[PDB]
């Protein structure tokens, strides 16, 4: 079953899908094809939890009924600059305005 | 043109509302006038007696937004093969993002306040030009 | 292959090209990055989710769920859809 994800780092957000049975490492290979950075320079997160390469997305709680096309689940992404990994940083999206009176 | 044919050949149907909307079934009578029938709450079904060659369509009962029935606009009861009723599966279409947005804005703003919204005149007109069976009957014709 | 869609506030949304082509406006702007000076990230993120949703549920028999839109983004999302024609 497909899970639908937003992989997010700083002001970058990748929309992609993957199999519930696919692994964290395999998701890194997907990121590598897009952002041109190898798996070993990547850390993936669920909230503040670092994900283990060998675990399936389903095991990490990315399931087809919660990671939906119209409401994808967020995977956090951090890169290694040279020697050390940057801290996980996801810039929030902008804030909507206050509802107009009429709404 | 769009009217039920008076076949006199019964056909039993399950109206099955697999949508989150309250559904208004509409029968096009022999003169092509839309006749509304009782509504179906979300996720409910009804077994009903209709006839071969009769034409039905289905709408959100509150807003008249378009719904699909077996993936098309119109439903015509067919021959019951070995006693079994014909299933009419009523579903949400994949609305365009624009039309979905108009639905939500309509559901939040009283029609007298559409003009107070800060948007191009054409979108005021789009809000005003709300779904309606009569227009859909002209379009299908 | 992927395209990058960039919000007014600098968020870079990377989505499949075919999903983005849901918008003819976006098609014109490509014919592989596009900036949107009038579409902020809280709207463009939703637009991208709509693309995924549209492509997933178009020509499918499995039951179709409502595309959800919070009241707070509906007006801007309406303006964006009208521009993008989607
Ligand atoms: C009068 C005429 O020239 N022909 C008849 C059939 C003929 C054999 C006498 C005929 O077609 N009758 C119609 C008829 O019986 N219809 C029209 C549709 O084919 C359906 C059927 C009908 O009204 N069945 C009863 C019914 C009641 C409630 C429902 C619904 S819809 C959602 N919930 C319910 C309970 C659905 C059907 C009307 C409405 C004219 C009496």
């Amino acid at each position: 079953m497909d899970v639908f994800l937003m992989i997010r780092r700083h002001k970058t957000t990748i929309f992609t899908d993957a199999k519930e049975s696919s692994t964290v490492f395999e998701l890194k290979r997907i990121v590598e094809g897009i952002l041109k950075r190898p798996p070993d320079e990547q850390r993936l997160y669920k909230d503040d939890q670092l994900l283990d390469d060998g675990k399936t997305l389903g095991e990490c709680g990315f399931t087809s009924q919660t990671a939906r096309p119209q409401a994808p689940a967020t995977v956090g992404l951090a890169f290694r600059a040279d020697d050390t990994f940057e801290a996980l940083c996801i810039e929030p999206f902008s804030s909507p305005p206050e509802l107009p009176d009429v709404m | 043109v769009l009217r039920s044919v008076n076949s006199r050949e019964p056909s039993q149907v399950i109206f099955c509302n697999r949508s989150p909307r309250v559904v208004l079934p509409v029968w096009l009578n022999f003169d092509g006038e839309p006749q509304p029938y009782p509504t179906l709450p979300p996720g409910t079904g009804r077994r009903i007696h209709s006839y071969r060659g009769h034409l039905w369509l289905f709408r959100d009962a509150g807003t008249h937004d378009g719904l699909l029935v077996n993936q098309t606009e119109l439903f015509v009861p067919s021959l019951n093969v070995d006693g079994q009723p014909i299933f009419a599966n009523i579903t949400l279409p994949v609305y365009t993002l624009k039309e979905r947005c108009l639905q939500v804005v309509r559901s939040l703003v009283k029609p007298e306040n559409y003009r107070r919204l800060d948007i191009v005149r054409s979108l005021y007109e789009d809000l005003e030009d709300h779904p309606n069976v009569q227009k859909d009957l002209e379009r299908l014709t | 292959m992927y395209v990058k869609l960039i919000s007014s506030d600098g968020h870079e949304f990377i989505v499949k090209r075919e999903h983005a082509l849901t918008s003819g406006t976006i098609k014109a702007m490509l014919s592989n990055e596009v900036n949107f000076r009038e579409i902020p990230s809280h709207v463009l993120s939703k637009v991208c989710m709509y693309f995924t949703y549209k492509v997933r549920y178009t020509n499918s028999s499995t039951e179709i769920p409502e595309f959800p839109i919070a009241p707070e983004i509906a007006l801007e999302l309406l303006m964006a859809a009208n521009f993008l024609d989607c």
